[PDB]
DNA sequence: TCAGGATGTATATATCTGACACGTGCCTGGAGACTAGGGAGTAATCCCCTTGGCGGTTAAAACGCGGGGGACAGCGCGTACGTGCGTTTAAGCGGTGCTAGAGCTGTCTACGACCAATTGAGCGGCCTCGGCACCGGGATTCTCCA
DNA sequence: TGGAGAATCCCGGTGCCGAGGCCGCTCAATTGGTCGTAGACAGCTCTAGCACCGCTTAAACGCACGTACGCGCTGTCCCCCGCGTTTTAACCGCCAAGGGGATTACTCCCTAGTCTCCAGGCACGTGTCAGATATATACATCCTGA
């Protein structure tokens, strides 16, 4: 029978892994046409900057790590390990978001 | 058979993959994730990126540009009390 | 009269004429004092030597002698009073601090 | 044109600190970041004291009070204490 | 120094084709060339035999000189297998290596690394020359060849720099298009060819000595001695004769009430690039993704929606009847996906190579171009000539009319070819009154700038404004057209034998107009711009 | 000649020479135009109206005649848009909102 | 000696809105913080707009860019079009 | 004699409809003047400054209780604990 | 000399009450009065800080205005 | 499940009472008229950088499958919190008294703005070499089925 | 109940591009005077903050009881994780065009600054009605027993 690893470890091993790195974990081609999309509702046509849409995935990233970071603690209160929408939601409530 | 249009309809939100997801949670530090937590993400993400988006484009119809610079998107993430160093 | 600097002759490495001017085109007051930039010059070299001191201890930490975003966000999060300075404040490249919780962790 | 920035006196002072260690570019530009920041923050409280008490200069007393009122703990009695020593220095000479 | 006669090849390993007179020239002057300066650019025109001439090069200083070592070869994947044919066909004495294949292949034959002569020319392609430059940076080549060495233009080029650094004794560039589109794309050229004498420092005083542009046989003959011993250009018309003319005839064509409908919306109202969408608008409007009705399933409707699809059915219906096999060239790969579903309706056979298909799919598919009786040849301008032979077709059709015109030029080569047997009649179909003829204009305009330096020393605008009758928003349908194609197009037996309405003939005849009607454009957009206690909760 | 208050042309409550001295006496730019005046006493007027019609509503519902700080706070935290422009702001002597959770209720 | 409020203002206002409800001095006094607290908030707002864009003036197009970034939905169409038909009105005569 | 959980409900009544201060003032006075001699001796009040301090405080406590009685219902309870308010504290990024 | 006992048991219940709490752990009381002193204490720091830079002795309403407007939270009422 | 009782709470009338709304005098800040200068609108030029497409590789995303471990429901117990009562304490209210300190006024005087001439510090441009990134290999580590 | 296997770490080599030092120039900081006004200082007033006393009573405190809720345990089942295979689109190299951002020159009109004048708004005083409080009173609601 083949190697298999118990369901966990791989998890552990992923999170130390992306907590020693830095790059960007979302692709630049969707999150760009995503920014776009969203921008049309604004002003039509309209031109963006590379270093814009840098800014703005950099700031995208920190802010949903720190967001899950607090559904971690919200979750891991209700002594449990899977975060849930539940999470999410009273993350963004006692944050004063919702 | 249709080789003309088999393509396009993938609703750019969708292009923050469940991949991608992942490893922004495995950064934060969440070990197992449920599966309807991919939807309640992208509303999220989606819902942050309108406020700065609007913000930077005020920014950018003032000075009566066109173009959405980054100095825009500095001003309006300063804006909601998320400074950013390192563009500017 | 051979023209000396005032950072010079206040002992700093920041350029108190600099603060000065930033200072009257800045709509802060009417009138500026005297004191004031070289004050305030000396605050920002206090402040910039503090990150600088942690960030290259940070990146010695690391076998590497050029300090890159991620020092910078090491030095700035493992330190109590720098982390309360820079509490709402995003980094770019800078990453997080290696943290999980106690109970993921295996029995 | 040009654009100034902090990036050789940010250079002195790391010079000093750890005379072998250089930086990239990305941090410099985070250092220059930190330093706008930094003064913007003092200058408009200082600039808001001056006007809670009716006057119009912006003097070293508006400064040292908006240096204790934002900065945290130590890092304010070590700003205090650098900023008085250069305008001592700076006064007798 | 010493000339290469037909039985030297002949003993020293070539035995596939009968050299020609200009061929054994060629040869000749690479073998003088090689022995004297290090690189050259032959240029002959297209369908001359280039490879061949490359060949019988390798046979020559292999068989000669006894430089026994690694020939490396940079073709565009659709040539590869071309090249692979030939090398076997007439040079079967040389072990050739196609080094191509995923990550895993490659490595592999990274492994075959013993250096016994195992490979004395190695073929590969651009993108793998550029993704593998390590291991490619550690031979020492004798002779590069760049196949379709028009890809260096640009000397900020990745490829170039990366190039630039080999250990090639005798850098040797095919190229058959004239390269000279701009005086710095050919100074490119030459310093890629000639580093040291050819310095890209010199960029300035090369543009700025020839900015001639009359005959001035003072710097144009002045200019012909500088490219003397580098360039070797020989056309058809002197050099290959008695091959059947090819004949020019472009062909207009109007519009349909949704084209004119969206031709005039975009003209006035994703928009941030217009040229795009008007030549989409011209092109197929059922490309555009918001206009279809969306029916899953073949239909008579696909004709009427574009002017320019209406009469390549009438040209196909007649082609086909005559008997005529036909290539098909275009731009945008959308509009070759509609033109697939069209034929699938239709019941044509056709074959489709495009770029981005794959590697042997191509190979396949050129085998049947000639193999079976296919009608229909669906191709890319950019990925379909470039080098392929095409010859089995006889009629070479445009529907783009894309920017620069060595592209078209190329493309349209493809079938007039050595081992040609018919005759060509190259055939575009661009709209009347429409931003294509403004495209055609500049290509044209562009065009006859080589032209000049050949024949000397060798031998307002986004209207075009008469949309007045583009403001009639109909359909503008030719019907008439029917009874004079056959006299523009005289078929004999199994050939074509030998500026009204809807049709054009092109002898190196010229075309102008100065767009009359921008009223229209400013009368509809006027029309464009024709189109207390507030307390919110209460009101 | 007849002097006629800067208000009186705006057709405005909020007097728009006090907003004027106030914007030029803040230090907020080395000058100011004509019509900032006008624009911010407009737009401080009808928030100004927004507000108290929503108070006046919540003192009728209450049978009282005079608004008193808590129907300011009915009126701000009832309506959306208002309980975001004044997210962060403590209104004295208003209390909160009557709410109990759904499950604190008997059942 | 004299300090100014909005307090009849306040009451034109209220006047017009409810012309038989009255308001007590508490009210009244939070009132003023109001209008004080969006008076300063808007006027900043335009103030690092002016610096950012290299202007030296105040003016009502800055005003109003400033009352778009700050006022949230359906209250910043509404105070947009009260202050422009206001200084149309003003400019008129 | 009431049920457990029915003179709170009323009591959550009451004091959701009244707007009154609910800590006595005299003893938050004192402990407002501990605090402010740890800074400077010898220091006066206006009696309006301790005033927007009780209403500050109390309003800081109220919140705080609302969203410590948000994280005790999430994790299916209606006993708020001590736990409940350094999740809550560390969630608004305070601790 | 442990004024923050004055703080009472009751108090906070009605705290907790007006918060809409329905059942209270008996461990509340003393979190309770360190979040309150910690909050009291930065704010009076301020506010102190405030009252010296005007050369004053006399800790005005003004002063814990804007000390709470540096902390984030603007309070109605007390003018200004 | 309904009857009924005890408790709490909403409802109607009467009576103060003090705070809100109105009227008055004046004074200071806003309005009108004029002048001077510089900030900003405007036209013109240029070239950088943005957009749209094709071509081709390849790493990541997607799909499916199998299983185990975590979420969730149910049950029992025992303890800690709510409720009510009687006792105690200290907060609140009023009244008086004292003085420290905030606030206002008038008078200089030293300090910061403004301006003109000058020169060195800092910025842009240009090599250039060493720190870091990639790479292959060997070794130790940690997990998982015994 | 140790060994097999996959992952990671340490070591060596190469190469390459970006951080660092040099250099020329230009513009902004420095120096030297001159003015005018902001602020420092002294003095006087008057108010409001602190301290104390005495009494009332409302609220805190302590105690007892009982009950319901937090918490631990167990069992089920299903859903999320790990892994292998396919396929798809991200990414980068490259080609075109052109729009718009950035700069410069010019001029004109809009705002600052000053003086004069006068009416709106603020401090002050006064009356009267909206609301708080008290008392009876009916009605809703919670809880226990048949
Ligand atoms: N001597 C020859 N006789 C016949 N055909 C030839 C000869 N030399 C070359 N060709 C033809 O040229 C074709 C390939 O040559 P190619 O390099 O494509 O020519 P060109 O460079 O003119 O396009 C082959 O089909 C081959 O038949
Ligand atoms: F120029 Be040949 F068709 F390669």
């Amino acid at each position: 029978k083949p190697h298999r690893y118990r369901p966990g470890t791989v998890a552990l091993r992923e999170i130390r892994r992306y907590q020693k790195s830095t790059e960007l974990l979302i692709r630049k081609l969707p999150f760009q046409r995503l920014v776009r999309e969203i921008a049309q509702d604004f002003k039509t046509d309209l031109r963006f900057q590379s270093s814009a849409v840098m800014a703005l995935q950099e700031a995208s990233e920190a802010y949903l790590v720190g967001l899950f970071e607090d559904t971690n603690l919200c979750a891991i209160h209700a002594k449990r390990v899977t975060i849930m929408p539940k999470d999410i939601q009273l993350a963004r409530r006692i944050r004063g978001e919702r | 058979g249709a080789k003309r249009h088999r393509k396009v309809l993938r609703d750019n939100i969708q292009g923050i993959t469940k991949p991608a997801i992942r490893r922004l949670a495995r950064r934060g530090g969440v070990k197992r994730i449920s599966g309807l937590i991919y939807e309640e993400t992208r509303g999220v993400l989606k819902v942050f990126l309108e406020n700065v988006i609007r913000d930077a484009v005020t920014y950018t119809e003032h000075a009566k540009r066109k173009t959405v610079t980054a100095m825009d998107v500095v001003y309006a993430l300063k804006r909601q009390g998320r400074t950013l160093y390192g563009f500017g | 009269a051979k023209a000396k600097t005032r950072s010079s002759r206040a002992g700093l490495q920041f350029p108190v004429g600099r603060v000065h001017r930033l200072l009257r085109k800045g709509n802060y007051a009417e009138r500026v004092g005297a004191g004031a930039p070289v004050y305030l010059a000396a605050v920002l070299e206090y402040l910039t030597a503090e990150i600088l001191e942690l960030a290259g201890n940070a990146a010695r930490d690391n076998k590497k002698t050029r300090i890159i975003p991620r020092h910078l966000q090491l030095a700035v999060r493992n330190d109590e009073e720098l982390n309360k300075l820079l509490g709402r404040v995003t980094i770019a490249q800078g990453g997080v601090l290696p943290n999980i919780q106690s109970v993921l962790l295996p029995k | 044109t040009r654009k100034e920035s902090y990036a050789i006196y940010v250079y002195k002072v790391l010079k000093q600190v750890h005379p072998d260690t250089g930086i990239s570019s990305k941090a410099m530009s985070i250092m220059n970041s930190f330093v706008n920041d930094v003064f913007e923050r003092i200058a408009g409280e200082a600039s808001r004291l001056a006007h809670y008490n009716k006057r119009s200069t912006i003097t070293s007393r508006e400064i040292q009070t908006a240096v204790r009122l934002l900065l945290p703990g130590e890092l304010a009695k070590h700003a205090v204490s650098e900023g008085t020593k250069a305008v001592t220095k700076y006064t007798s000479a | 120094a010493a000339r290469v006669q037909e039985q030297d090849l002949r003993q020293w390993g070539l035995t596939g084709i009968h050299l020609r007179s200009y061929q054994l020239e060629g040869v000749n002057w690479l073998a003088q060339r090689f022995h004297c300066q290090n690189g050259c650019i032959l240029g002959d025109e297209m369908g001359l035999g280039k490879t061949c001439q490359t060949i019988a090069l390798f046979i020559y200083l292999a068989g000669r000189l006894n430089d026994e070592g690694p020939f490396l070869i940079l073709c565009p994947l659709s040539v590869l297998s071309n090249w692979k044919e030939e090398m076997q066909r007439f040079a079967p004495g040389l072990s050739c290596v196609t080094y191509a294949g995923d990550k895993e292949e490659r490595a592999c034959l990274q492994q075959d690394l013993k250096q016994e002569s195992r490979f004395h020319v190695l073929l590969t392609t651009y993108e793998i020359c550029l993704k593998d430059a390590s291991f490619l940076k550690s031979f020492p080549w004798s002779v590069l060849v760049v196949d379709e060495a028009h890809r260096l233009k640009n000397q900020s080029s990745l490829l170039h720099k990366t190039l630039s650094e080999f250990s090639v004794v005798f850098s040797l560039l095919l190229t058959g298009t004239p390269i000279q589109n701009s005086l710095q794309e050919l100074y490119s050229l030459l310093s890629f060819v000639e580093p040291d004498l050819f310095s890209k420092e010199e960029v300035g005083d090369f543009i700025q000595r020839y900015q001639d542009i009359e005959k001035e046989s003072e710097s144009a003959s002045e200019l012909h001695k500088l490219l003397q011993p580098f360039l070797l250009r020989r056309v058809k018309a002197e050099v290959a004769t008695e091959l059947p003319k090819k004949t020019e005839v472009v062909i207009y064509h109007g519009m349909s009430a949704l084209q004119k409908k969206y031709y005039k919306a975009i003209l006035m109202k994703k928009l941030q690039n217009i040229l795009s969408q008007l030549r989409k608008c011209v092109d197929h409007p059922y490309l555009f993704d918001g206009v279809e009705p969306e029916p899953f399933e073949v239909g008579d409707h696909l004709t009427e929606a574009s002017g320019k699809l209406h009469l390549l059915d009438k040209l196909l219906a007649f082609l086909y009847s005559g008997g005529h096999r036909v290539l098909l060239f275009s731009q945008m790969t959308q509009m070759l996906d509609i033109l697939q579903d069209y034929m699938d309706y239709r019941g044509y056979s056709y074959e489709r190579v495009d770029g981005s298909v794959r590697g042997e799919e191509r190979h396949l598919a050129i085998k049947n171009f000639g193999q079976q009786p296919i009608f229909v040849f669906l191709l890319s301008t950019r990925a379909g000539g470039v080098g392929m032979n095409l010859t089995a077709a006889d009629t070479v059709i445009f529907v783009d009319s894309d920017f620069n015109p060595q592209n078209d030029l190329q493309a349209a080569a493809r079938a007039h070819r050595i081992g040609q047997n018919k005759s060509v009649k190259v055939i575009r179909l661009i709209g009347r009154d429409t931003v294509e003829e403004i495209v055609y204009r500049k290509a044209a305009s562009k065009l006859q700038l080589t032209n000049m330096i050949i024949e000397g020393g060798h031998f307002e605008i986004l209207k075009f404004g008469l949309d007045k009758l583009l403001a009639s928003e109909g359909s503008t349908m030719d019907e008439i057209d029917l009874e004079s194609i056959l006299g523009e197009t005289k078929d004999g037996q199994w050939v074509s034998d030998a500026e009204g309405k809807n049709h054009m003939y092109l002898f190196e005849g010229k075309d102008y107009s100065k767009e009359p009607s921008k009223e229209d454009r400013k009368s509809f957009e006027q029309l464009v711009n024709l189109q207390g206690r507030s307390l919110r909760n209460k009101g």
